[PDB]
């Protein structure tokens, strides 16, 4: 989790915001995915959010459902995702790496064993999309024991109890949910700081450079963008692919200076 | 925090995205308030009696037990309006939705009995209803499809994933993730996140309550065992609930064996899967070694589901209830047997429960035993399925 | 000579070949003895309750009468085992057969609800059953066909004549002419030679008896009118019988108008035919000028019959009961209306009765009236018919 | 009815029995049917039994059902049957002519009017297949008022009440039913004579010369044969037709001498 804390220090020291893209690991293939991920970091991504293919991606809309399907068509398994994670970390020592998991993949072989593998490969955080704070105790405990930041969702209309629990339970960054529904509001940022929460990133629907500067100005530490990157992978399903995502990322990160 | 315990031992819980927790908490609060509201209970009883037709008959089977010491009764949920036990709890949930001031209904269905039940309750009570159903399911019970839209329901085929019941389930939570603010999600079985396993049990428990009153009237004692098929768990827990504290009454749930458990083409996660987290609950699942959810298989669309409700996993764990499996061929034989010797055409789902009762009788024909089968629905919807099978054979 | 009056005024009688008179006299004697036998009555009541599901619900329609002074209840014979009122009287007749020491059953059917009822009663009570059905009918409700043979009944398509219900009727009497000695002919409506109009009424009169008890419980008074479709007459006389001496209760029977009475493609002999002798009775018939029996027509196979039972012709003649007609299009509208606003899918036969109740409400929406429709069966058997019609239109 | 009484007198005066065939009027056509009927009388038929096509011939099996269908295919109506009857009678003054009717054709335009037409054309008797003695009162009364013999069926197992009513109500001849069922026992003959019944003819299934001599020996006044003639019409559906029925009738009537 200490990579996130060094990144955020070196962004407001820069008076800058974070831009964090999401891709599904192994989409559209293993070797290809590693090239997209390298292009994302070179194009200026501050951190990564990486999805492990799951049979039933319940919080994901059609854009990322098909990302999972494409990865499954390539034979991508969780074990091979952790081999990819090891290679990504070995090339990029400082880039924070967050995983987007579903509960059954974390619980399958033992919760502690899962987080132990995350630590061994150099993962910095884990968001489990279908574990609310109410159910999170064994997951966040195993995460902290293995130096993994557990990431929690802060929904738009969130009560004060939820803001306090997210602030106390989370590490690395606070996921600011921007709407309801599935993949495809400034009043909470100050209260999160009041309770010493991990820095907030807004996500879940961001697709153009407009939203980033808006979030940085709202005092949010940065933004996350999911389907927009996958759609760009989607639009150009190989050489013209990589140039398409490189162009997108720089516009996003330019907007985080102000 | 919650008003009610969300777990049955280690099974259950609320494994949903944070965005949906207020909806579940709202539903739990409405349910607890309704359960204490005599006016809600009066309205629910009125619909059950005067619209759905409760109490349902308890029919003693003379012919099929001849020559044995088994007495077999069938709890006739096949006589309920709509043709299955699904109708009971949609009427309660539809009232819950209205209690919350909600005006739209979301439902999932594979066999279509629950979607038809959702549509008919919504037609009667003035709710706008939309139903998710695996597109592979829309092809094979087009009858049930046309029944829902005759009743003004919007039917939405599912292309994601395997295009079947589990995929239909994920679409519903996906949609409800959109806006629970105006819609209520009418989950169709005793599974999913809390409070649904609790609500569906309580809205089905009249099956067992009536069975107990009726067996006592006709035999002067409790049954030796009550037997029910288990797709997600609603008719079985509806049968079981009122007998759980009568410790001499066996509680037997029947999972689909499909082509045979050893083939892996089956729907029996409780005895042959292992614990996982999916569909908002921690419960037995059919899953790959690395935690992907498997596809299940049953001749009967309504049992074809790779998990099971958490209260059954718990009743199994402590030994209160026993679970077995019945194959396709065995269910087909019990279907034919009931048609020919009692003049009742049972749902293939219920035929699994019947098949296991017939096995208990046939294996030990001099064992004195008083049995009840939850006959959860009628098999008019299956006669095309059964005909095509019979035609591929000889006969 | 006979034990009971074979006529209703000028209608009725026993117009059968001499060879069949002993069979009719035997049946009449068995019926009179059974009606006085409390053990027979106890057995019949037990089957009706515990096997068929009686009493059936009386459902108040809220939505479809909104904005009018009509209160409309539906007597839910659609909830009876088998899906129609046909089941009531086959259980009584099957017991009569056993009382006579007979072991085989002959039945006729057009829609198939009566053949299915015959087969299920025979499956339950150990009778060998064979069913005559116009071969044109076997093609369009193959569902009901397969239901009968699943239940062990022999189904015999009819090639003689028009190959429809009336032809099926003649095959049955032809066969029973063969040997009544071992077989009982289970006539499926309140028509044919004496004693069948009397027997079928008495074995259906629980429809009206329950309706009267239930309306009095729910409204504290008798209905203003009871409305029922009329194919041969059984569900209507079953509804009517217990109200005949309550002179303030209107008795309204609905014949099929088909494409329109003026087209001549209809099934309404009581108001638009004339008296003749056929099928063992003197009653209104559709016939040519020179006395040939015409072919009738209705969208609903179960109303498509060119005569009517003699007690209805008599009740009409003295003004006790009134008879009207409802066209195909009107019946189709009431079918859709009930699906969409009450979540009940009615038989197209019953939809004629519903259509006329809706007309009484709509024509005079400020007239205060308490109405009961005999909902004689469910319309699952019709959804294919309705779909093809809807597809030929737009929608 | 007086033709029957003259025929039976002139048969036992001959020490002979009657052979009475049945055909459906207008089968297979109007002009053709008149030729079959002429051949039947020339071949030696003592009397005729003639069917008027009816939509629903309930007492008739497939052989004669199809006879009715063939006549309907020719457009044969009851009115045209009565024109045929007038022509048959005008050629054959002494041959008794019986009609096989169904109740609705007799009742349709008025029972009395029907029998009045029978008398006008020279019909001698009418058997209404679906009117038992229990229902027969207006039919036999109208028959007797118009000098038409009402013919009644005596079933094999018939009680003494039925034997007495048939004996008292009938005229011309008593139809001795030979089995149950539809178109396709000596103990009763003496009791019929004891009650002064019209002479008995056995029918309803006779198809070869064996049965005739058996009936005459049993003291029955003769025999009737239905489907056998129609089947012969059936077998050869035109010139070879007529020779086929001529051959059949003579064998039957030869057997009535003894
Ligand atoms: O751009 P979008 O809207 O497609 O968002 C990308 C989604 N990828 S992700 O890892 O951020 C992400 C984050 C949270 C999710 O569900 C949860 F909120 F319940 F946790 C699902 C995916
Ligand atoms: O040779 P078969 O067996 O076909 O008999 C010929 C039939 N023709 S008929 O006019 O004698 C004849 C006589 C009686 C009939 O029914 C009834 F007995 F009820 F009256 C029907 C036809
Ligand atoms: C899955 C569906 N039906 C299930 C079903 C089942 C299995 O569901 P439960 O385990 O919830 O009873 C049993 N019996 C009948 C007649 C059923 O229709 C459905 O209609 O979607
Ligand atoms: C003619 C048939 N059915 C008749 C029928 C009728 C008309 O028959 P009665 O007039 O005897 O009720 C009414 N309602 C339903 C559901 C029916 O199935 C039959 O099943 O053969
Ligand atoms: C009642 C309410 C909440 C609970 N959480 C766990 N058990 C409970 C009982
Ligand atoms: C299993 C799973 C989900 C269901 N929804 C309705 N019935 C079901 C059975
Ligand atoms: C009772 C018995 C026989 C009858 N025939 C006419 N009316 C009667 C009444
Ligand atoms: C009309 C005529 C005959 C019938 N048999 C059964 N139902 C009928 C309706
Ligand atoms: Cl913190
Ligand atoms: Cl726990
Ligand atoms: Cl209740
Ligand atoms: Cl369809
Ligand atoms: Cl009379
Ligand atoms: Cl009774
Ligand atoms: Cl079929
Ligand atoms: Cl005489
Ligand atoms: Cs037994
Ligand atoms: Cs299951
Ligand atoms: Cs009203
Ligand atoms: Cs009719």
């Amino acid at each position: 989790m200490e990579r996130y804390e060094n990144l955020f220090a070196q962004l407001n020291d820069r008076r800058e915001g974070a831009f964090v893209p999401f891709v599904t690991l192994g989409d559209p293939g293993i070797e290809q995915s590693l090239k997209i991920i390298d292009t994302l970091i070179d194009a200026g991504a501050d951190a990564l959010e990486l999805g492990v293919p799951f049979s039933d991606p319940l919080a994901d809309g059609p854009t990322i459902q098909n990302a999972n399907l494409r990865a499954f068509a390539a034979g991508v398994t969780p074990a091979q995702c952790f081999e990819m994670l090891a290679l990504i970390r070995e090339k990029h020592p400082t880039i924070p790496i967050g995983l987007l998991m579903y509960a059954n993949l974390v619980f399958n072989n033992g919760i502690d064993a899962f987080y132990a593998r995350c630590e061994q490969v150099g993962v910095d955080s884990v968001l489990v999309a279908d574990v609310p704070v109410e159910e999170s105790a064994p997951f966040r405990q195993a995460a902290l024991r293995h130096n993994i930041a557990p990431i929690f969702i802060c929904p738009p209309n969130a009560d004060d109890d939820l803001l306090r629990q997210v602030a106390s339970y989370g590490r690395g960054y606070t996921y600011l949910l921007s709407r309801s529904g599935v993949t495809g509001l400034h009043h909470l940022i100050e209260k999160l700081k009041e309770y010493h929460a991990a820095p907030a990133l807004q996500g879940f629907g961001i697709s153009s450079p407009e939203q980033v500067s808006a979030a940085v100005r709202a005092g949010a530490a940065g933004a996350i963008s999911g389907s927009a990157i996958v759609k760009i992978i989607e639009k150009n399903l190989p050489k013209q692919m990589l140039a398409e995502l490189r162009s997108f990322v720089s516009a996003m990160k330019a907007a985080s200076r102000a | 925090t919650t008003l009610l315990n969300p777990y049955f031992g280690e099974f259950g819980g609320m494994y949903v995205p944070q965005i949906l927790m207020p909806a579940l908490n709202q539903l739990e609060e409405a349910f607890v308030s309704a359960q204490k509201d005599p006016e809600f209970q009066a309205q629910f009883a009125d619909l059950l009696k005067n619209y759905a037709g409760r109490p349902t008959a308890l029919t003693k089977c003379q012919n099929i037990t001849a020559g044995t010491r088994t007495t077999l009764y069938l709890k006739r949920e096949d006589l309920l309006h709509g043709g299955a036990h699904k109708t009971n709890q949609v009427l309660g949930q539809a009232l819950l939705a209205k209690r919350m001031g909600k005006s739209e209904i979301i439902a999932e269905t594979g066999a279509g009995q629950h979607g038809v039940a959702s549509a008919l309750a919504s037609a009667l009570l003035g709710l706008k209803c939309r139903i998710y159903m695996g597109a592979k399911d829309v092809e094979r019970q087009s009858p049930n499809v046309f029944r829902m839209r005759l009743m003004g329901a919007e039917v939405i085929p599912v292309h994601s994933g395997s295009a079947t019941l589990t995929d239909a389930c994920n679409e519903a939570l996906r949609d409800w993730s959109g806006s629970y603010e105006t819609a209520h999600y009418m989950l169709g079985t005793a599974a999913g996140p809390h409070p649904y396993p609790t609500i569906v049990r309580e809205f089905q428990r009249m099956i067992g309550e009536e069975t107990k009153a009726q067996i006592l009237d006709k035999e002067g004692r409790l049954p030796d065992a009550v037997i029910a098929c288990v797709g997600g768990g609603s008719n079985a827990i509806g049968m079981f609930a009122d007998f759980i504290n009568d410790t001499s009454v066996g509680l037997i749930g029947v999972e689909p064996g499909g082509h045979g458990i050893e083939t892996g083409e089956h729907g029996a996660p409780l005895k042959h899967g292992r614990v996982g987290i999916y569909f908002g609950m921690k419960a037995p699942m059919m899953q790959t070694a690395d935690g992907q959810i498997e596809e299940s298989y049953s001749i009967s669309a309504g049992l074809d589901f790779p998990s099971v409700g958490p209260q059954h996993a718990y009743l199994n764990s402590i030994g209160r209830a026993d679970y077995v499996s019945i194959t396709d061929d065995e269910a087909l034989e019990a279907f034919k047997t009931l048609c020919r010797h009692e003049g009742i055409i049972p749902a293939l789902e219920s035929s699994h429960a019947l098949a296991h009762a017939l096995k208990m009788m046939r294996e030990q024909p001099e064992k004195e035993q008083l049995l009840v089968v939850n006959l959860s629905g009628r098999g008019d919807k299956d006669i095309f399925t059964v005909h095509d099978i019979l035609k591929a054979r000889g006969e």
